[PDB]
């Protein structure tokens, strides 16, 4: 399973740990972004 | 060799036979995830009858019969907390697999969304050649053969 | 006795994980033939045609 | 039978715990909400 | 008239009753209201034909 | 529906809920926006033809 496992690894490199930390930083903002409009809209 | 056009049809049926493979394979593994928790459950009610007979014993002074009836809830007890922690662990692999499939079906359909846009440039290319070329036989540079060799003659 | 139920509840699970990764990769090799590298043929190679 | 059970639960994935909170939730609103008005309509 | 002379409990209830009925109301008006622009289109579709 | 009354921990899950949506949402208006030009110009091709 294992040997199966890593095959794929290979043929699909995983996402690096970079975009990793900027979608979740930029996700973050549009989250706020969008809220803030919300939270002022009908406070 | 075979016409790749063709291969785009069957190379998508054939991956659609595993997926319902693996989604019966899924059920598989939920079906005995089910079935080890209750295991856990009826043993632990055993240990509990055991524990409520204890809820009987030291009663009224008679704590040498307790002392044996927790001892043997401690038979159960160790196999009660074995089978806890491996229900625990097989949580996070189902959560693990359901959630691989759940991102492979959506990667299917894209796939297959832009099968029929590629088939159809093609069959506007082909479409599109084999007309100018019977226009092109109507060339203005005397190469061709139906049109300026009649007016010689 | 109880040995042995043990080692059959574990048989399943197994097989399960078995299936399951010969399921995973069969397909994404599938999917690598619509490789971004254009190592695939069926999708590229019309695309250039 | 938890074979089969088990089948259908794939094929109709279950309802999140969210939306269970926020129906929950929606809906002691409306019926607050809607005897808001038969509560001061006729006290 | 349950709430009145008191009684809000049982009005808690009925209420409660209404709203499974209230959604299934919801669904089907909006269902009603996007059916209607159907049926003119089809029939200007004839008339003009 | 969240937020109001104040209770904005609720409203912060729902957006992100919907932002898987919206990310989906994009690429497709972008694909639907890339797809018209082409049929604009396979049609000029046939209209010409």
């Amino acid at each position: 399973i294992l040997e199966l496992e890593a095959e794929r690894e290979l043929l699909n490199p995983p996402p690096s740990p970079l975009d990793k930390k900027f979608e979740q930083w930029e996700e973050q903002q549009a989250v706020e972004a969008t809220l803030a409009a919300m939270k002022a809209r009908r406070s | 060799q075979e016409a790749p056009e063709d291969l785009l049809e069957r190379l998508l049926g054939e991956m659609e036979l595993e997926l319902i493979e693996l989604r019966r394979a899924l059920a598989q593994t939920i079906a005995t995830f089910k079935s080890t928790e209750r295991q856990r459950d009826a043993q632990q009610l055993i240990a509990q009858r055991w524990y409520e007979k204890a809820q009987a014993a030291l009663d009224r002074g008679n704590e040498q019969l307790a002392r044996e009836a927790l001892g043997q809830r401690q038979s159960y007890q160790s196999h009660t907390e074995a089978l806890g922690k491996s229900l625990g662990e097989q949580r996070a692999l189902v959560e693990q697999v359901r959630g691989q499939l759940q991102k492979l079906e959506r990667k299917y359909l894209e796939l297959k969304s832009q099968k029929n846009l590629y088939l159809a440039r093609l069959k506007s290319a082909i479409a599109a050649q084999k007309i100018e070329e019977i226009a092109g036989n109507l060339d203005n540079a005397s190469a061709s053969s139906l049109f300026e060799r009649i007016e010689t003659k």
